[PDB]
């Protein structure tokens, strides 16, 4: 039942997509006229590519560009547009297999296929892989840690894994695996596995990797690289302030290497997550110099070199939170962080 | 701005080539010595141990 690790047996699906598009450019062309392989690339050039996310969700409040289009659909008017594209789909419909003739005659009637293409492929290698992908998803849906990674560990040794669920079940399985590994390692191995510092979107028929859940290093954030930083700050928090340390610095220098290109380059949590790691580094230093005036009765301890190191940092953080707002970052509820930071300043006094 | 006097007849206090004020040469020496005292001390946070205090007496 679940999402499979592999390029989709490219055989009938590629010619079903010819007939689908070729009809859509034919029927649409005559809608454009009434208003007054390559076809598939032209269909996407007529509706653009998919930004770095999922569904071109964007507000729902700005432009009230009125659509009352007058329903404009008189059964009689639809069959005027349709009567000629269907006879031009029969030319290519004849050269197509008997299975693809009716598949086209089903989708051109508006029927949808209850025939999951991944419910017929009969290829040994593929065969199993569907069993393993479903096995591991039914095992994390009951938290079976000792069996879920056995299935996970075998699923990647078989030639059919594109990061895919490997990066999305390979991390939790390591959070649920109380034993060996911190999705982190696996997360940092992924980051190096798919930097994709190259800005590639659009162009060709992404039909092998179409999930904003692997890819990027162009603009479109990688979400395993954002999860690597988020899991890393949460891995820094646990049992700090409750020279072998370094981690909150390691994370300050592992974003420093970035400082925009693709990540710096693109805004948000990149900036925000960085400030948040930085804000935590300011609190720890107020604790390590907090309780009952620093530790206790005063400091005499050479004025307060430690207050100046912290005020520099508080002033720096406020710069990172501000540039993350300015550059269009909707992520941060500024009111709460500023109140927290000022009430914390009041601990440093 | 307030001294409004200038000459080798008067001590000029300058910081990094920013002339900030004037005093008597006697106060020149008083300042040089009391300043060095607050430098070796730890009580003048506006006063880093490593400030170099050029006194040139008359």
């Amino acid at each position: 039942m679940f999402e499979v690790p592999i390029t989709l047996t490219n055989r009938k699906f590629a010619q079903r997509r010819k007939l689908k598009y070729q009809y859509i450019n034919y029927i649409s062309r005559r809608f454009d006229r009434i208003s007054k392989s390559d076809e598939e690339r032209k269909f996407w050039k007529k509706y653009e590519k998919p930004e770095k996310s999922f569904e071109i969700w964007r507000t729902v409040s700005s432009q009230n560009k009125q659509p009352i289009n007058k329903q404009k659909m008189t059964y009689h008017n639809f069959k005027k547009i349709e009567k000629i594209p269907l006879r031009k789909m029969e030319i290519p419909l004849l050269h197509c297999t008997k299975e693809n003739k009716l598949y086209f005659q089903s989708i051109s009637r508006g029927l949808e296929p209850l025939k999951t293409s991944t419910s017929e492929v009969r290829n040994y290698r593929t065969r199993h892989i569907v069993t393993l992908t479903d096995l591991l998803h039914l095992n994390v849906s009951r938290h079976n840690w000792s069996l879920a990674y056995k299935i996970f560990a075998t699923l990647i040794r078989i030639p059919g894994v594109q990061i895919k669920s490997l990066w999305g079940i390979g991390v939790e399985i390591l959070d649920n695996l109380s034993n060996s590994s911190s999705g982190l390692d696996f997360l940092q191995w992924m980051c190096q596995i798919y930097s994709s510092k190259s800005r590639f979107v659009q162009n060709i028929n992404y039909r092998s990797i179409v999930p904003p859940f692997q890819t990027g290093s162009r603009t479109h954030t990688a979400k395993f690289a954002i999860t690597y930083l988020w899991s890393s700050l949460i891995n820094c928090q646990k049992s700090m302030e409750p020279t072998e340390n370094d981690l909150l610095q390691e994370l300050i220098d592992k974003i420093s290497e970035w400082v925009l290109t693709p990540p710096f380059m693109e805004d948000a949590e990149v900036w925000f997550i960085y400030a948040s790691c930085h804000l935590l580094k300011a609190d720890t230093l107020s604790r390590q110099f907090v309780n009952d005036n620093k530790n206790n009765d005063l400091i005499g301890l050479d004025r307060d070199i430690k207050i100046n190191q912290v005020i520099k940092h508080i002033h720096y953080v406020r710069t990172f939170l501000k540039i993350c707002l300015d550059k269009g970052g909707f992520a941060v509820p500024s009111r709460l962080i500023e109140n927290q930071l000022k009430s914390f300043e009041s601990r440093l006094y | 701005s307030h001294t409004f006097a200038a000459g080798p007849s008067l001590c000029c206090v300058q910081i990094d080539g920013k002339i900030i004020g004037w005093v008597s040469h006697e106060q020149g020496k008083i300042i040089a010595d009391t300043l060095r005292y607050w430098k070796v001390e730890g009580k003048t946070p506006g006063l880093p141990i490593d400030l170099e205090i050029g006194y040139v007496p008359p």
